[PDB]
């Protein structure tokens, strides 16, 4: 395990986007 | 070792890893000594390096006054101070950081107090803000440099107020 | 070698020097211009704490000197319900 | 009564028509209404049997419930999960969102509200286009479904449909006179989300519909975010729209090359060089209207490269990958203005990549630039602080010295971020309060790890003074966790959650050095939790007094010498001797405990419950208060 | 708080498990250590077969009979093959 | 991180890393040019310690790491008459 694999995408921004992309 | 450090001072850049390893060997050898582990490194290298940097910066400070006026002498001294902070950080043991940068100041800013103070009256009166910044960041480290600047600023404020009010 | 403690009623409370010096302000009054480098009276006058509370203060001095390094089955120091709230003020004045 | 209704709901969830008919047999109108309409709770979802039948695609169940029992199509409940806690939903919304056309047909023919609005102004058409079913969207539109109806952030059906890669529904909506210039919350349009999702067909249909390309509220035109999203295919089609002029298309090409330069899944050198070279040729082709880039000054974090104005300058760095990455990052934030959300991710990934080959100094420098960008952007950055702690612990564990200015800067950013967390959770709402508190606690823990690392490394006196200044600033800020723990209580608690990635090999709580540093930085010693425990009550319960005796002894020595009451009581009236589970801590404290008549008298006052109000000095009142 | 000596023919491995821990966890442990799938190796207790469902507490390994100062013995078999655990060396006679 | 102790009889005695680092000389064997930071085998070979003694040594490793912080009348380590005087040389060669 290392940092490079543990970095995630903009999930928090995606989570913030879940408010605006709700069906 | 002092020659390579001086070559770094002169503009070049020696192999930082080699110089740092050789310098740190003087303190890594006596890591097993319980009493004064840096006693070897201080006596073998740190004292000769302090003497060498004192001589070099005395020569440099004398070599900066003879051609440059007091306005950009401050900028040159601050650049040399920052470059000394950087070059003593990547070469020397962490204990010998505040001493070298001490011996630099006492050769560049303290030993010419009577020079800098002689221009302090001109720095405050004309209100050159970058020059006050260099003034303060230089004489703060010196033990007996700040109070004259304090007195000059107080006198300038008092005269400015008198001119602004008494008329 | 003894310290004479005088309460608010005039009760002399002569106690050992090292027993009295366990409290901060007794040590302070015995220091400064109060040394009495003659060791016969070394009087300390209290116009504030009454006799019944300074008596318990001296009792505590002896009690802590005796039990200073026991740490096993330390016995309770008897504080009367009425003498509390006033021995507290004396122990706050006489630091420890 | 609830058993029959619960059984009916369970059968509707499982779709057992025979069981539902048996349970609904011989029931009056009131009984039928109660059995079909009661909103049952199961699996974290509060929904009606009709709602759970439509969500599960039980056409037979919904037609049996609607044809004979004529259940009303106005039920409400909590549907879906994973950020979807939408309430006020009818069965039609769930049937459209689950991709079951038959259930939608039965519901609408039975009288379902096609224009039903949920709590967040959501229509069943939006859910249907979210699922990606053409028939459901068409049939709902045929029953007067207003596409222009959107949520409270103004996200219409076309935008959310264009988010996913479904050509049929977005083409039908564009045929259905959908708005191509609809404004989202931050001024965004559907073309933005079509471009960032990498859907060439949706973007080309939108520009066929005269999408009216325009920047969002932040100011990013959809071609810019198309370049950012690492999708060359959607970028290389707006050239024929005859409205990009010359500057917009060329900065799109440059940003696309920059995004190809550094990304997790779109990392390559050859095509990055090709598109950068093409962009530079397009800039430097005519000569009369040649475009000159606004060259930003070379920041020391980004090496010593002042762009590449000459073609030979670009050719000379074509063979070096690291120079290409660094130039790509520089031009990326030059185009993006270094103030955008999408700026921190590439530099953080490049810092990790530099950390791959043990190039720790470059990783620290790059991530410090990233952290400064995040701080100037007012973005929550607790994870970045955590990964600084991880890297610092890793490089300490590998015997490699930590730069004192680096950890000083990270500590400055840490105390600033903790202050930001404090004044965020001060006025936070109930919706996000749990994650706000968790971020606050995580920031506190990262600060503690950073202080532990700073104690682990050795620095000069000025750097130590700066670090202690930052620690004293945070101490004066007086942080508290959810359970009342101050910084000292966390620093002495063995239950403080240390991160398990690399900090667990260096940062070991309780730690003597961090507590000593905090106490030297003026940490309050006699602070209490919500349970009243001080730092002493926490340290005396240490579970490792033998194998880790030096730390426990040093903590007790520092706590006593800095000034602490060895017999102060918590809410349960337990002295630190009482709380001390291990006898080792009991006798360590007893060796540190000094007998005082003030403590004995205060204990007597509290035990006898004698009224001490106004009868003693103000200090003595609180002194008796905690004895 | 249960300690086991899981023994192959010659390989012996000292594993710490919980009282209410099923055979699942220790089977994955042996799989990850000896590099062998658990569908092909099945453990034994003093020549008596065990499955993957029951927990160690009621299996026979209490916290008193499998103390760390004298851990209990668990057999193994690698591919059926009989429990052929090689006993330890014969201790020397008392001089 | 799961090291393997091999006795003089070939008896593998795979034990946890922190369990086996209590002994100083096993730490020394795993240090130096014996690291191989590949988490593959961490094999240490004991050409002298018999299996019936290395077993007791590993049980001691587990017993010590379990009862190192109790100090509440830990149970006595069961050492057989025959294992002693041969477990002693193992505990010397494997310091602590």
């Amino acid at each position: 395990k290392k940092h490079s694999l543990d970095l995630l995408s903009k999930e928090r921004e995606l989570n913030g986007k879940l408010r605006h992309l709700s069906p | 070792l002092l020659r390579e450090i001086k070559n770094d001072r002169g503009g070049e850049d020696p192999n930082q890893k080699v110089i740092h390893g050789v310098i740190n060997s003087f303190v890594h050898v006596e890591q097993y000594k319980k009493k004064f582990p840096l006693k070897f490194y201080q006596e073998i290298f740190e004292s000769p390096f302090l003497t060498e940097t004192g001589e070099y910066y005395k020569q440099e400070a004398s070599n900066l006054l003879q051609e440059s006026n007091c306005s950009q002498y401050m900028e040159k001294v601050l650049g040399r101070l920052k470059d000394e902070e950087i070059r003593c950080r990547k070469y020397l043991h962490p204990s010998s950081y505040t001493k070298v940068i001490h011996e630099c100041q006492q050769r560049m800013v303290a030993d010419h107090l009577q020079f800098l103070h002689a221009e302090c009256h001109n720095i405050i009166r004309q209100e050159k803000k970058n020059d006050m910044a260099n003034m303060y960041v230089l004489l703060r480290a010196v033990s007996t440099g700040l109070p004259h600047m304090i007195q000059e600023l107080q006198n300038h404020i008092h005269d400015e107020g008198l001119r602004a009010t008494s008329n | 070698m003894y310290v004479k403690l005088i309460s608010s009623d005039g009760h002399e409370f002569i106690v050992k020097r090292e027993h009295a010096l366990t409290s901060g302000t007794i040590k302070a009054m015995l220091s400064g211009p109060g040394q009495f480098a003659e060791n016969e009276t070394n009087e300390v006058n209290f116009r504030e704490i009454p006799s019944h509370v300074l008596s318990k203060v001296c009792m505590y001095f002896t009690y802590k000197v005796r039990y200073t390094n026991s740490s096993t089955e330390i016995p309770e120091f008897p504080i009367a319900p009425e003498i509390a709230l006033e021995l507290l003020m004396a122990a706050n004045f006489l630091d420890c | 009564m609830e058993g029959l209704a619960g059984y009916v709901y369970k059968a509707a969830s499982e779709g057992k028509v025979l069981t539902l008919a048996a349970l609904l047999l011989n029931r009056s109108e009131s009984d039928i209404r109660y059995l079909l309409g009661y909103v049952s709770q199961q699996g974290g979802q509060r929904s009606t049997p009709l709602i759970i039948a439509a969500r599960n695609g039980h056409a037979k169940v919904v037609r049996l419930l609607l044809e004979h029992y004529r259940v009303q199509t106005q039920q409400t409940g909590t549907v879906r999960f994973d950020g979807y806690v939408i309430d006020g939903a009818t069965a039609l919304w769930c049937a459209a969102g689950a991709g079951h056309f038959e259930v939608v047909k039965l519901l609408v023919s039975h009288g379902a509200n096609v224009n039903h609005t949920t709590v967040t102004n959501s229509t069943p058409l939006r859910a249907a286009c979210f699922d990606g079913r053409l028939d459901i969207v068409k049939y709902l539109v045929e029953n007067n479904a207003n596409i222009s109806i959107a949520n409270k952030y103004d996200n219409t059906c076309l935008m959310i449909a264009a988010y996913k890669g479904h050509t049929d529904v977005v083409r039908y909506l564009l045929e259905q006179r959908a708005d191509p210039n609809a404004k989202a919350h931050c001024g965004a349009t559907a073309l933005h989300f079509a471009a960032e999702a990498g859907h060439i067909d949706i973007v080309k249909e939108l520009i066929k519909w005269r999408a009216a390309i325009v920047v969002n509220g932040h100011g990013m035109t959809p071609l810019k975010v198309a370049a950012e999203s690492c999708k060359a295919d959607v970028v290389e089609l707006l050239l024929s729209h005859a409205d990009c002029d010359r500057r917009s298309r060329i900065e799109a090409l440059e940003l696309l090359g920059a995004s190809f330069a550094n990304d997790r899944e779109n990392y390559d050198i050859i095509k990055t060089y090709h598109y950068l070279y093409l962009a530079m040729l397009e800039r430097f082709q005519d000569g009369d209207n040649i475009l000159e880039k606004e060259v930003l000054p070379p920041i020391h974090a980004y090496g010593n490269r002042t762009e590449c104005r000459n073609p030979q300058e670009l050719e000379s760095i074509r063979q070096d990958r690291d120079a290409l990455h660094m130039e790509g990052l520089i031009v990326r934030e030059r185009i993006l203005g270094a103030d955008n959300i999408d700026v921190s991710h590439p530099i953080i990934y490049r810092g990790a990549v530099y950390a791959d080959n043990m190039e720790f100094e470059q990783c620290i420098k790059l991530w410090l630039h990233a952290l400064h960008l995040r701080q100037k952007g007012n973005r929550n950055t607790h994870k970045d602080l955590l990964r600084f702690a991880q890297v610092f612990s890793q490089m300490i564990h590998l015997n490699e010295t930590v730069k004192a200015p680096d950890i000083e800067c990270v500590l400055r950013c840490s105390v600033l971020e903790i202050e930001q967390s404090m004044n965020r959770v001060k006025n936070i709402s109930d919706a996000d309060v749990h994650n706000a508190m968790d971020n606050y606690e995580c920031n506190l823990y990262t600060f503690l790890y950073l202080v532990c690392i700073s104690t682990k490394t050795q620095c000069s006196e000025e750097d130590q003074c700066k670090i202690n200044k930052q620690i004293y600033n945070l101490i004066h800020l007086d942080p508290r966790t959810r359970e009342g723990f101050t910084l000292l209580h966390l620093a002495v608690n063995s239950n403080t959650p240390v991160d398990d990635f690399h900090t667990n090999d260096v940062c070991s709580f309780p730690n003597a050095l961090v507590t000593k540093l905090l106490l030297d930085c003026g940490a309050e010693v006699n602070a209490v939790d919500n349970e009243g425990n001080s730092a002493l009550h926490i340290i005396v319960q240490y579970n490792r007094p033998i194998s880790d005796f030096l730390t426990l002894h040093s903590i007790i020595i520092s706590l006593v010498e800095a000034g602490a009451h060895t017999d102060m009581t918590n809410k349960q009236n337990k002295t630190p001797l009482d709380k001390s589970t291990t006898g080792v801590s009991e006798i360590l404290l007893k060796t540190q405990m000094k007998m005082s008549l003030k403590c004995l008298a205060a204990r007597a006052v509290r035990a006898n419950d004698i009224n001490y109000q106004d009868q003693i000095p103000r200090t003595l009142e609180e002194f008796v208060g905690f004895h | 708080d249960v300690f086991l000596m899981i023994r192959r023919h010659k390989t012996t491995i000292f594993t710490d498990a919980k009282e209410s821990s099923t055979v699942f966890e220790l089977k994955r442990i042996v799989e990850g250590i000896l590099k062998r799938p658990p569908d092909e190796q099945r453990l034994y207790k003093d020549d008596q077969l065990l499955d993957d469902g029951k927990t160690l507490g009621e299996c026979g390994f209490t916290s008193q009979t499998a103390r760390p100062q004298a851990p209990a013995t668990v057999g193994l078999a690698f591919r059926f093959e009989a429990l052929c655990i090689e006993p330890f060396s014969s201790p020397p006679e008392l001089p």
